[PDB]
RNA sequence: ACCACACGUCCCCGAAUACAGCAUAGUGCUGGAGUACUCCUUGGAAUUAAGCAUAUGAGUAAAGGAAGGAAAAGAAACUAACGAGGAUUCCCGUAGUAGCGGCGAGUGAACAGGGAACAGUCCAACAGUGUAAUUCUCAAAUGAGAAGUUGUCAAAAGGAAGAA
RNA sequence: GGUAAUGCACAGUGAAGAGGUGGCAGUGUGCAUCUAAGACUAAAUACAACAGGAGACCGAUAGCAAAGAAGUAGGUUGACCG
RNA sequence: AGGCGAGCGCCAUGAUCAUCACGACACACUUGUUUAAGGAC
């Protein structure tokens, strides 16, 4: 009924709330005193990168340039599927973390992007030392749904291109020296720092 | 061997035979188990075991 | 591929990144009730060996379990024989405690079948593990051809006769010389066997 | 009793076969080979991102005194083989070269 | 008339429920009874040693949990040192032997050799990227929506025999 | 049975990608044989209730407690007894 | 790397890892001082 405050949260003992009325104030409690705990424990640098992500106005940039390479529809590709094949082979940005390593690994991938809030996390925590090692520049998301939004479909935890246009190429070349200068260029100094506790 | 039965012990007058543990019915206080019994067990029960055949 | 990356940290679990995520995780499930549903596989790849895949009609449940042996029940140290037989502390259960975890949560969920289980914590007090169950009366499994087995009337109740990955190690099975106990099917399966008087019919 | 009749020395003769040759099974595919890659490859990034345990850093600490015999002692009450021991003190010392 | 086969009707109490726990897009499922035989736990003493404390009776009795017409087991991180064999179960046998044991009382297996019956396969590691090709719902004769990229999806009808 | 540990557990400790075993403790080195920590599997084997067929079996103090309205008449405060 | 007694043990102080009291903070843990009090005991 009431929503309690924060003072309120952070005094109750989740252990004595036992009723079936209770659990939805059980798992409020929870919620709140772990953030007051991740805030108070000092993170370890793998751990600590994935807490600098790039500004909305940058991401605004960088998803006016990626959204015009969305994804076909079940609609579109019924259509497509009706009619011959003609033209040249398109171009368009690829989804999902298994196909995304393939990618990486086979040195076709050009361009990545990844998510920071993702539970449980050790699903994206290898990427950057992976594109460092294979020389693939990259750039980090606040939220999968940031992602979710430049394909037009469900939130995802990283996104991948893998071509030019050479419409592009000059925006293109820009963009990943932004990048370039926020994280890959960093990354060996990053790798020595710990996240200090937060004021 | 169906019935509750146990032996009085000496001193009541009587045989220590077993005897049936019941109330209310002419079969209280009769003597149970033994082969000398009225509805007791046989001597040496008949059993399959036995040997049937010969070489 | 990415399963080999996340085979290779899980098995770190003495690395910076291993203890962080061990020391908060081992907090949060003391908070929580003592059996109660997870939204999906804390480890992703070691789910997937053991045969979870995100479709309809499967869950994951967590439990915890108290630590060290289990004492003797009996009032002030009274066994009333041998002395021999009078010891009470140091006595040590003959299944795993992730046996006790998988018997509990059967009780719970008592519509499904418990298929296999995981560790994944421990401190002072207790110890976690992660059931994997499945939903036999459910179309999506009813069609399935990978798990559509667990519907058979036999696969009732696996967790208490002894057949899941939990609960079958204290059973002694094996082959060879250094297992042979349990020839036959199990030890009472060689009792038997070894305490019979047999009688031909020429003799 | 029909046990314990002959010497050792003839228990031990043997009959004349003439025996086959086994098939060597060296090539390996390129396929197999890009497979070995990837797992080796897949080994050091675990080892970049977490770094190492509390024993092996105390071990390598007397690798750098010398302290040869000490380590050897150590490692033998935490590993329990004497061979799993000989085999980490092995790697260890190739990582700090 | 009466009988035999099936169906219809079938008061109150009882798991007894207008309930408890739990899953799905949805429909739902469990609970009590039975338990000779099979599987999983827990675990005696009388008795024998001419006394008795280790040992024996015995991993038996008792008490709890669970399933089927059978149940369990099952295709070698297996034996063997022969000129070798080759899943599991059952029968004859090695054998009252090798050994265990106040080395006392007493306990006690395995491979071979001869047969019954015979059968091998799945998941993960590792799914078309010139487009999730996959499952479900409503409509419609071609549209809307749910699950899912923290990974879905790896194919045949069909038959005369055999038995009660 | 498993003997300087046959199998199973609990607490500390905790691997390698190459490892496990060869009925006596340890260290080294060739040789032989296998691949654990995920799953499924017919036939040949065991035995109540209920039904059918047989017998060098018992013949109303016997044979099941019970050849008739027998777990009945009747009995315990009760569990149970008959 | 210093100093003493016919390179020895003894006396000086300078780098290298644990480590026992004492402080001061809040995050585990504790308590109907609970929009709170304690506190690594």
């Amino acid at each position: 009924d009431i929503q309690l405050t924060k003072k309120q949260l952070l005094s109750m003992n989740p252990r004595k709330l036992t009723n079936k009325a209770q659990m939805d104030t059980r798992k409020e409690v929870i919620a709140t005193r772990k953030e007051a705990l991740v805030n108070a424990i000092k993170l370890p640098p793998a751990l600590n990168q994935f807490t600098n992500y790039l500004s909305e106005e940058d991401l605004k940039e960088v998803s006016d340039i990626l959204s015009k390479f969305r994804p076909e529809t079940r609609k579109e590709r019924k259509q497509r599927l009706q009619n011959e094949r003609k033209g040249p082979k398109p171009i368009i940005v690829k989804q999902g973390i298994k196909h995304v390593t393939k990618l990486i690994e086979e040195k076709k991938a050009k361009f990545v992007l990844i998510a920071c809030d993702v539970d449980p996390i050790e699903v994206v925590l290898y990427l950057p030392t992976l594109c460092v090692k294979m020389g693939i520049p990259y750039a980090l998301v606040k939220t999968k749904e940031d992602l979710g939004k430049i394909i037009k479909k469900k939130p995802t935890t990283c996104l991948c291109l893998c071509d030019v246009s050479s419409d592009i190429k000059s925006k293109f070349e820009n963009v990943i020296a932004k990048c370039n200068g926020q994280f890959k260029d960093n990354y060996e100094s990053a790798m020595k720092v710990w996240g200090s506790p937060k004021e | 061997m169906r019935h509750s039965a146990k032996s009085w012990g000496t001193g009541r007058a009587m045989a220590r035979v077993p005897r049936v543990r019941a109330g209310g019915t002419r079969r209280a206080g009769q003597g149970a188990n033994a082969n000398f019994c009225r509805g007791g067990r046989m001597f040496a029960p008949t059993n399959v075991n036995r040997r049937w055949n010969r070489k | 591929g990415y399963l080999q990356y996340l085979k290779e940290i899980r098995r770190d679990k003495q690395s910076s990144v291993m203890r962080y995520l061990l020391r908060v995780r081992c907090w949060e499930y003391r908070q929580n009730t003592a059996i109660h549903r997870a939204s999906g596989p804390t480890y992703l790849d070691k789910a997937r060996m053991l045969g979870y895949r995100n479709i309809p009609g499967m869950c994951i449940f967590r439990a915890r379990v108290r630590r060290g042996a289990r004492p003797k029940k009996v009032l002030k140290g009274n066994t009333h024989g041998k002395p021999s037989k009078s010891g009470v502390y140091q006595r040590k259960p003959a299944k795993r405690l992730q046996a006790f975890a998988e018997i509990r949560v059967g009780r719970k969920c008592s519509n499904m079948r418990v298929f296999n289980s995981y560790w994944v914590g421990q401190d002072r007090v207790y110890k976690y593990f992660e059931v994997i169950m499945v939903d036999p009366y459910c179309d999506r499994i009813k069609n399935d051809k990978k798990i559509n087995w667990l519907c058979k009337p036999v696969m009732k109740h696996r967790e208490a006769r002894g057949l899941t990955n939990g609960t079958k190690t204290s059973r002694g099975l094996g082959k060879g010389i250094r297992y042979n106990q349990t020839k036959g099917g199990s030890k009472r399966a060689a009792w038997r066997n070894r305490n019979t008087q047999s009688l031909r019919r020429y003799r | 009793m029909k046990i314990n009749k002959l010497n050792n020395a003839s228990k031990a003769l043997s009959y004349p076969v003439k025996k086959l040759a086994k098939t060597e099974k060296a090539p390996l595919t390129e396929k197999q080979q890009r497979s070995k890659e990837l797992k080796k490859f897949a080994m050091s990034i675990a080892r970049e991102v977490g770094g190492l345990a509390p024993y092996e850093l105390r071990a390598t600490e007397l690798l750098r005194r010398d302290e040869d015999k000490r380590c050897k002692k150590f490692m033998k009450k935490r590993l329990g083989s004497l061979k799993m021991a000989k085999k980490k003190i092995e790697l260890l010392a190739e990582e700090m070269r």
